[PDB]
RNA sequence: GUGUAGUAUCUGUUCUUUUCAGUGUAACAACUGAAAUGACCUCGAGGCUC
RNA sequence: UUACUAAGUCUCAUGUACUACAU
């Protein structure tokens, strides 16, 4: 002992899944 | 995962156990010993399930439930500091030892009083190597009950090595 | 007697077929046999030879074949290094 | 329980095209009573073998010989002081000297002596892969890449005699490039380049050997150490005029040497170089040298890796002394050629290892040795000449080319029904669609008014001995008549108000037209006029059901009651009718009779109930009955000229076609040969062609099927045109052979020409100065939504560059409004590429650059401006090279080196939707494929396939099965959910299946519970997890299902639900070295039981011949007689891993060529059916299964 | 041989010649000594033929053989057919 | 129903110089060489002991 | 509720088969 959820500004192609979910809760 | 089963009639066979417990949960493995001194069954088995959830479930529902050959079936689920202390007084009770070492550290077990040579000695089990170091630092070569006592590590050669602090730290963690 | 014959047949089969691991064989000795046989078949089949030619992208196919031939000897690495 | 046990039937449809060996000898004397000429060549690719002649200055197929079932690792002809027969060395170590002979009515390859050497495999100790023969044919020499060299002394007598082998064994010396020097009969001398296997430094040293005929052993003569850069050796014949001392030409990389045997003369001449030296520039080398000598002038041709063809001549240097000089110059060059030959004629055969073999005749012969400008000399060894290549092609003139695809990288399956295969051309870079259908030209078509039915063509009686020929069309209401002449097609009495059931010519200069209500007897009058001498009508009136005819003879069948028999009167023109009732006891369906002869026995009558009867024409009798399925749609009777067999071709409603052998005397119905083609009532017509004259019957349906019979074989076939309504043979003064007039289903008249026919040897036609394209093709793609639209992607050899050429329907597309039909992409190179549609209305293209960058494009079709418009969208950086990608649902499913990434569609660039980390075993993913978006099969370089399942809401692929053994998988597909096709880098074609223990679990459980959650595995599986965690990590294993070995490297598998409407779905593969073959699952069992027994027969058949030939020698032909090579079938086809359930049909096909004596000799081992039914079952596969 | 151990073989590259076995040894595959389904005739190197020794039985090395020896179908697949020159040099 | 030579296999029995070093072994085993004598302390164990 | 492993070498006896060799 890298996923990309595509924000609306089309810069979110680097943006993580959980991060864009946080911006769902913010939006 | 694995459950102990006991109070089993040697006439109970492996297929009978399997067919019995599959009614409760899925059974991964069954170890059902066969005596090489009686050439039969010694009357207790071990049933390994696919997880401790089904294991504990079978422990709850199965215990004191099924009656096989009129006998009930039983189910049951399946490293510390040590200080040698020499020249203790005869007036020192084990509970008095407990009181003396509680202030320094919590005891995982009770002290062990034994006689060498006439010579009253005891083993004291501490949960912490550092608290053991405290009882050592304060109580080494000290006079209690008008008798000089010696406090050090008990042999295993003696406890308190470098790897001992390292691993005892972890067992504390 | 029997094992003793197996020693002689070990010498003969080793002579004909080159590398045959007997009992103790160094990884350098044996891996060399591995490389030699693998390259041997890559260049031996016109099929796999045609294949390596394209995937490698050499200008001609015989470059790949004689490359494998050269690649069989150990010093060919340093040879490429000296180019 | 039903045993899965997939039984695959392997066929080689097109045989391996990369020609690795050649020989110059004159083998057979054909078509000439007494002729001896050295001009001929035999060329071999591994298994496959071919024999070509020229003699015309243009190369010719002679015969394509039977499949040898081995790997021919060298082939060289030998000429002894006689018919020149070729010495052939292959796997099994056997040195097999074979003579091509004429046996029965074909050329068969006979073996004389095969000598066992080494063992059966492709080996380094195996004395093969390097072979040459004394130019005087006294001795043959084989060698090994490493260990040893063997040289036989060949002697001829009443029977050929091979002397005992002469051995030389050098343990650590790896041999390369055997080249034998010609001799005057002094002593044979061969030359090799030995590279030491075990050494501290790389040392490549030439060595000379003189075999001593006196002492009978090979003698090491001169060991000369040369730089490690050495490439090859060539033999300089004599230098007898200048000063036994042979001289060799050692090609190095950037310069050439020549060396003496005594080391007196070592001449270095630097090889010239191109002017451009594009991008990556190697020190090059010369791949192939050759020697030629005439009129004291001997020059040699040595070609570089770039294809530059050079010559050497020797000069005495009269000023100094008489000593050799070496002079390079420049020629027309060529593309890279593996080997070069020259006939005694001025023809130079260039065998290209790249794509195509092509022959020359040289005239200019090159620049004279006098010029100091362009010619280099041995005077100063240090010098360099730069030259610009010449595409003008002055020196050499291409005479014949041979279309072949040696390096077929990828392909797509276009037009599934006629099995058409779309693949690039490697060098020329042209689109090649090779097709199973008959090649059909179309020329000067003309639009006919709508609603047409049938067609006929009858020679115009009005003009005798003239080109005019009357073409008749039919409409349901109306009948159209047309006149034919060369370049003159014109339109014109008769009956135009009623449909025409039949029309035919009678005797000389007479016609009869049978129509539903009444007949017409027409005769020519003058030029444009005709007159009916008689007309026929039913007594009370009736609608005629059908009509058939012979040359002088006619039959019409009315509604029900009776049939009408007509003949024409000899010495005049008249019609007569018999008084008799052929009641036929039912309503006659359709009638058929031979129209080839003036008198045709045995009318063929059909009934609406679905039965067929024969009519003896003592007189009429019904000798036979056929109860077959649906009512007969149409039927024709045709007797062929060659064998004289009378075949009754019976078409049926719903699209079942049938054929029957018909006995002449008895008229019995035997040898039923059926087929199912399309869904439609079939139509039939009769035509005559050549390829010896030949006859076939065209069949009109949803597809068009020409049924033709080759010698002792017949194959129904689809035709290249989509559909044909009615078809009849046509002739024009404009050169017409195989020419035909027909009509498309659209009701439009058209003229066409059939060309190539799918014989057993070919089974395809290939639709495609010196022409070489700088762009070497890469991959081939096709859109999912558009059923067939094929997009091609190539590369540049040079600075990284690409091109994209899209084709749909007939020919390509334009790019935008530009003239160019292709698109150029600068600085983009394609390691791997795939097209994707993220939305149903949008189409994107996907490139993976060697820069490790993922490039997105957009495809546009202009649609009646029609053109392709490609548009760059995004740019995405990638960690791995991306060797494999494909279409997952809505997404791109791509494989990194380690891991599998599933990209979605983002804007400004594409996003990672999910990533799946591979099991530790997988280093890289060569190829992968999906099953209905639920499942995956992922291949490796080193390891084998591993299947994954997509889990939604788990957003991950979970491996549920491992593979048994290590296999290097180039290309991989799915037959099913539970089974997988795969090939190997080494040529194994296998198919695997998940175990039923796994299928039950995945059928009964959801994928989400596999990774985490409760899935109950039997006790054994877990014990295999803790016991053997490395192998059983994936907790299941593929049981081997099918295994096979095809010596090629399979590029593309495609699973076709039907091959030309055939029921059994096949899987067809194209190999890299080029090939296309199929695996047909066999329904039932006794199919694979009979096939298995036939394969077992043909397997040891050579041994059976040897044991019979042995017994007859006990009471009073070598062992490899029937196989021509020592390799057993099970051994060769087993090879890497034993074939499991796959029976090889490519063997059973060889049973067809053997003579009747041999075949009947083989089939006696069976209590089962006779040779005839054997051949029936064998030929059944190509007909029915595809 | 398969049974008698001390028997030594030749194992050289076989020539065109065919080895002879006596009627006493007739029917044995010279490697495995099997009587079933023989395939290919044995071939020996020239060094084992020359003079009188050529007439000897390649199996028992003593008697003069008339018959040719064949390999069985099991040895022909095991490849021992092509291994080399079978002969028994020492009498055993 | 015997004798000469010889073999294999049970079972019973029993633990060979305390150590060191080398060979050997997968590690053992086994084999090869030598030898401490004296004093003291605590509960066969232990000694930066002399 | 006991979570599954013991004989070996030597010595001197017993148990039982066997192999060449002779009447």
């Amino acid at each position: 002992q890298e996923l990309e959820l595509e924000e609306e500004d089309e810069e979110g192609n680097v943006m993580s899944k959980k991060v864009y979910d946080e911006l769902k809760k913010q939006g | 995962n694995t459950v102990y089963v006991g109070n089993i009639d040697p006439r109970i066979t492996k297929e009978q156990l399997y067919e019995l417990f599959i009614q409760i949960n899925p059974v991964l493995r069954i170890k059902y010993p066969k005596d090489k001194v009686l050439q039969a069954y010694q009357g207790y088995a071990f049933i390994e399930f696919y997880n401790q959830g089904d294991a504990q479930y079978a422990i709850k529902i199965m215990n004191n439930t099924v009656r096989l050959y009129d006998r009930l079936i039983k189910v049951r689920q399946v490293p510390i500091a040590k200080l040698f202390i020499k020249n203790l007084a005869d007036s020192i009770d084990s509970d008095q030892l407990v009181k003396i070492f509680n202030k320094f550290g919590k005891l995982i077990r009770e002290p062990e009083i034994f006689y060498l040579s006439k010579l009253k000695c005891a083993y004291v089990y501490f949960e912490d190597f550092e608290k053991a170091d405290l009882a050592i630092k304060s109580l080494n070569n000290q006079l209690v009950a008008n008798n000089r006592i010696t406090v050090d590590y008990a042999f295993k050669n003696g406890k308190g090595n470098a790897k001992y602090g390292d691993d005892v730290d972890r067992l504390l963690n | 007697a029997e094992k003793q014959r197996q020693l002689k047949l070990q010498k003969i089969y080793k002579q004909k077929y080159i590398g045959l691991g007997d009992e103790s064989t160094t990884r350098e000795q044996w891996q060399r046999n591995v490389r030699n046989d693998t390259l041997n078949t890559l260049q031996g089949h016109s099929a796999s030879l045609e294949y390596v030619s394209l995937s490698r992208g050499d200008l001609s196919i015989r470059d790949t074949r004689i490359h494998l031939l050269k690649s069989m000897s150990p010093g060919y690495k340093a040879y490429l290094r000296e180019e | 329980a039903k045993d899965d046990e997939l039984y695959l039937y392997h066929l080689t449809l097109k045989k391996q095209t990369n020609f690795v060996h050649s020989c110059i000898g004159h083998f057979v004397d054909l078509e000439a009573g007494s002729k001896r000429e050295q001009s001929q060549l035999c060329v071999a690719t591994e298994t496959h073998l071919e024999l070509y002649d020229t003699a015309d200055g243009e190369l010719k197929l002679i015969a394509k010989f039977q499949n040898l079932f081995a790997t021919i690792t060298s082939m060289k002809s030998l000429d002894l002081p006689w018919p020149t027969f070729l010495a052939l060395t292959s796997d099994s170590g056997n040195l097999s000297i074979v003579q091509i002979i004429m046996h029965a009515g074909a050329l068969r390859l006979k073996t004389l002596v095969n000598q066992p050497l080494t063992r059966t495999t492709l080996r380094r100790v195996s004395p093969i892969s390097y072979m040459e023969i004394d130019p005087n044919g006294r001795c043959i020499i084989l060698s090994s890449v490493e260990q040893n060299k063997l040289c036989f002394l060949v002697d001829y007598a009443q029977k050929l005699r091979i002397s005992s082998p002469l051995e030389i064994i050098r343990p650590h010396m790896v041999t390369l490039d055997m080249a034998v020097v010609d001799v005057n009969f002094n002593n044979p001398c061969f030359v090799t380049l030995e590279i030491d296997n075990a050494a501290t430094q790389l040392s490549v040293h030439l060595i000379f050997y003189v075999l001593e005929l006196g002492l009978n052993h090979i003698v090491k003569k001169a060991d000369y150490l040369v730089n490690p850069s050495a490439n090859f050796v060539l033999s300089l014949p004599d230098l007898s005029r200048y000063n036994f001392n042979p001289f060799v030409v050692i090609g190095f990389e950037n310069h050439i040497l020549v060396k003496d045997m005594n080391g007196f003369f070592s001449l270095k001449v630097e090889i010239p170089k191109r002017s451009i030296t594009n991008s990556r520039h190697k020190n090059v080398t010369i791949i192939s040298g050759i020697v030629q000598k005439l009129k004291n002038d001997f020059f040699v041709l040595l070609q570089s890796n770039h294809g530059d063809l050079f010559k050497l001549t020797v000069s005495p240097d009269t000023n100094d002394r008489n000593r050799p000089l070496v002079q390079l110059s420049y020629f027309d060059t060529i593309q890279n050629s593996h080997q070069l030959h020259i006939f005694k004629n001025g023809y130079l055969f260039a065998l290209s290892e790249m794509n195509n073999n092509f022959l020359f005749q040289f005239e200019k012969l090159g620049v004279e040795k006098n010029d100091f400008s362009n010619v280099l000399t041995s005077k100063d060894p240090n010098k360099s000449l730069v030259f610009e290549p010449s595409i003008k092609l002055q020196n050499l003139s291409i005479l014949s080319q041979q279309l072949n695809l040696n390096p077929s990288i990828k392909s797509q399956i276009v037009s599934d029904s006629p099995l058409s295969i779309a693949t690039k051309h490697f060098t020329n870079n042209k689109i090649i669609t090779l097709t199973n259908a008959v090649n059909y030209s179309n020329l000067i078509s003309t639009s006919l008014p709508p609603n047409a039915t049938k067609l006929w063509l009858i020679p115009d009686p009005a003009t005798t001995g003239d080109n005019n020929t009357l073409l008749f069309i039919t409409f349901p209401k109306k009948t159209m008549i047309l006149q034919i002449d060369n370049e003159s097609m014109e339109e014109l009495f008769k009956l135009s108000q009623d449909t025409t059931i039949h029309t035919c010519l009678m005797g000389s200069h007479s016609i009869i037209q049978v129509c539903t209500a009444e007949l017409r007897h027409i005769v020519p009058t003058g030029k444009s006029r005709y007159s009916n001498k008689l007309t026929w009508v039913p007594p009370a009136g009736i609608r005629i059901v059908c009509a058939t005819s012979s040359k002088t003879q006619l039959i019409i069948s009315l509604s029900n009651y009776e049939l009408v028999y007509f003949k024409i009167d000899v010495s005049s023109d008249s019609l007569i009718e018999l008084t008799t009732h052929p009641e036929l006891d039912t309503m006659p369906s359709k009638v058929a009779i031979v129209q080839d002869t003036q008198h045709a026995d045995l009318l063929a009558i059909a009934d609406n109930e679905g039965m067929i009867k024969i009519m003896s024409l003592d007189f009429l009798t019904v000798i036979s009955l056929q109860l077959v399925s649906e009512k007969i749609s149409d039927m024709i009777m045709v007797r062929d000229s060659s064998i004289g067999q009378l075949n009754l071709h019976v078409g049926l409603e719903n699209g079942v076609y049938m054929k029957f052998h018909i006995g002449d005397v008895d008229g019995s119905f035997t040898d039923i040969k059926r087929r199912f083609l399309g869904l439609k009532p079939v139509s039939l017509s009769y035509l005559r062609e050549i390829s010896k004259w030949m006859s076939c019957v065209v069949c009109h349906s949803s597809s068009t099927w020409v049924s033709y019979t080759w010698k002792n074989v017949w194959t129904i076939r689809q035709l290249k045109d989509q559909n044909m309504l009615s078809c009849s043979k046509f002739v024009n003064a404009d050169v017409a052979i195989n020419g035909v007039c027909s009509i498309s289903s659209s009701g439009r008249l058209n003229i066409g020409r059939v060309s190539n026919f799918p014989t057993l040897d070919n089974w395809f036609h290939v639709h495609e100065m010196l022409q070489i394209s700088t762009f070497r093709p890469r991959t081939i793609l096709s859109f999912p939504n558009n059923p067939k639209s094929i997009l091609f992607i190539d590369n540049h050899s040079g600075k990284k560059q690409c091109r994209i050429s899209l084709q749909i329907d007939g020919e390509c597309l334009k790019f935008g409004s530009s003239d160019h039909l292709y698109k150029i992409l600068d600085d983009i190179d394609c390691v791997s590429a795939a097209i994707i549609d993220f939305t149903r209305q949008a189409d994107h293209l996907i490139i993976c650059a060697g820069d490790k960058r993922l490039l997105t494009y957009k495809i546009l079709v202009n649609k009646d401006k029609l053109s392709f418009d490609i548009e760059l969208l995004h740019q995405t950086e990638i960690i791995s090279p991306i060797h494999a990608m494909l279409k997952f649902k809505n997404f791109l499913l791509t494989a990194m080196g380690s891991t599998i990434v599933l990209y979605g569609l983002g804007k400004k660039q594409l996003l990672r939707r999910s990533v799946t980390q591979t099991p530790v075993s997988i280093t890289k993913i060569v190829s992968m494929h999906q099953w209905n978006y639920e499942r995956l099969a992922v291949g490796d370089i080193h390891e084998s396939v591993t299947l994954f399942i997509w889990d939604p809401a788990g957003n991950v692929f979970i491996p549920y099965v491992d593979d048994s053994v290590k296999r290097h998988v180039t290309v991989l597909k799915f037959l099913d959910e539970a089974t997988v096709i795969g090939a190997d880098r080494y040529g194994n074609a296998w198919t695997l299946r998940s175990p039923p223990e796994c299928e039950k679990i995945m059928s009964n459980h959801d994928p989400s519970e596999l990774s985490n959650g409760a899935i109950k595995y039997p006790l054994d599986v877990i014990t295999l997890q803790q016991k053997l965690p490395n192998t059983y990590d994936c907790k299941f294993k593929f049981q081997l299902l099918n295994h096979f070995f095809v010596n090629d490297i399979i590029t593309d598998f495609h699973i076709l639900d039907s091959l030309s409407n055939s029921d059994r779905p096949g899987c067809i593969y194209m190999g890299l070295q080029g090939t296309v073959g199929c695996f047909i699952p066999l329904l039932s069992k006794g199919n694979v039981f009979m096939m298995g027994n036939i394969e077992n027969i043909m397997a040891e058949a050579d041994d059976t011949f040897y044991l019979d030939y042995e017994s007859r020698k006990k009471n009073n032909i070598c062992e490899g007689s029937c196989s021509i090579l020592g390799r057993d079938h099970q051994e060769y086809r087993s090879y890497y891993a034993p074939v499991r359930k796959v029976i090889d049909g490519d063997l059973c096909e060889n049973f067809l060529r053997l003579s009747l004596n041999e075949q009947e000799f083989l089939a006696k081992n069976l209590k089962s059916v006779q040779v005839e039914d054997i051949i029936q079952t064998i030929n059944e596969v190509r007909t029915n299964y595809m | 041989s398969r049974h008698q151990f001390d028997l030594i073989m030749c194992l050289k590259q076989p020539g065109v010649q065919t080895g002879l076995l006596c009627e006493k040894c007739d029917g044995k595959c010279p490697i495995c000594d099997s009587y079933v389904r023989p395939k290919r005739k044995v071939r020996v190197c020239e060094n084992c033929s020359f003079g009188k020794q050529a007439k000897n039985c390649i199996i028992c090395n003593l008697n003069v053989g008339v018959n040719d020896a064949f390999y069985c179908w099991e040895c022909c697949r095991l490849g021992k057919d092509k291994d080399g020159c079978p002969r028994i040099l020492n009498l055993g």
